[PDB]
């Protein structure tokens, strides 16, 4: 967006020296065909465990029984005869 | 400038000069639009010696 000076203006571009016209043209790079190499193993050892953890610990409990239940010697009341 | 510079003395000149391009501050007669990237001005300059 310059302003043309009307007192001294200029012309278009006028030719130059070049750079060699091939030596700017680049060759098209040729790709041979490749390969993922060796077998793969099917699975790894890792390092760490592939499933979820705990963060909290819950007690747990089994069921246990008592035994056999015996009898007993009560200490007995006395008879109310119109003294309790 | 000293009028006279005695024997063993140093003087001390000044000057001015304006060299013109337009003709003067109301007119434009001669004057050069410097708006040119490519090509540079020249102002020549002999001085005494």
């Amino acid at each position: 967006m310059a302003l043309i000076n009307p007192q001294f203006p200029y012309a278009g571009p006028v030719p130059i020296p070049g750079p060699a016209p091939t030596e700017t043209m680049p060759l098209l790079n040729y790709r041979v065909e490749g390969r993922i190499a060796g077998i793969q193993q099917a699975r790894q050892f890792m390092p760490f465990l592939q499933g979820p953890h705990r963060e909290v610990a819950e007690q747990t409990y089994y069921a246990i029984g008592t035994g056999i239940q015996m009898g007993q010697t009560f200490n007995q009341p006395l008879i109310n005869t119109q003294e309790g | 400038a000293p009028a006279t510079i005695a024997a063993g003395a140093t003087g001390e000149l000044t000057m001015y000069y304006w060299v013109p391009l337009a003709y003067s501050e109301t007119d434009l007669t001669g004057a050069v639009l410097a708006n040119v990237p490519q090509s540079k001005q020249r102002l020549k300059l002999e001085f005494a010696n």
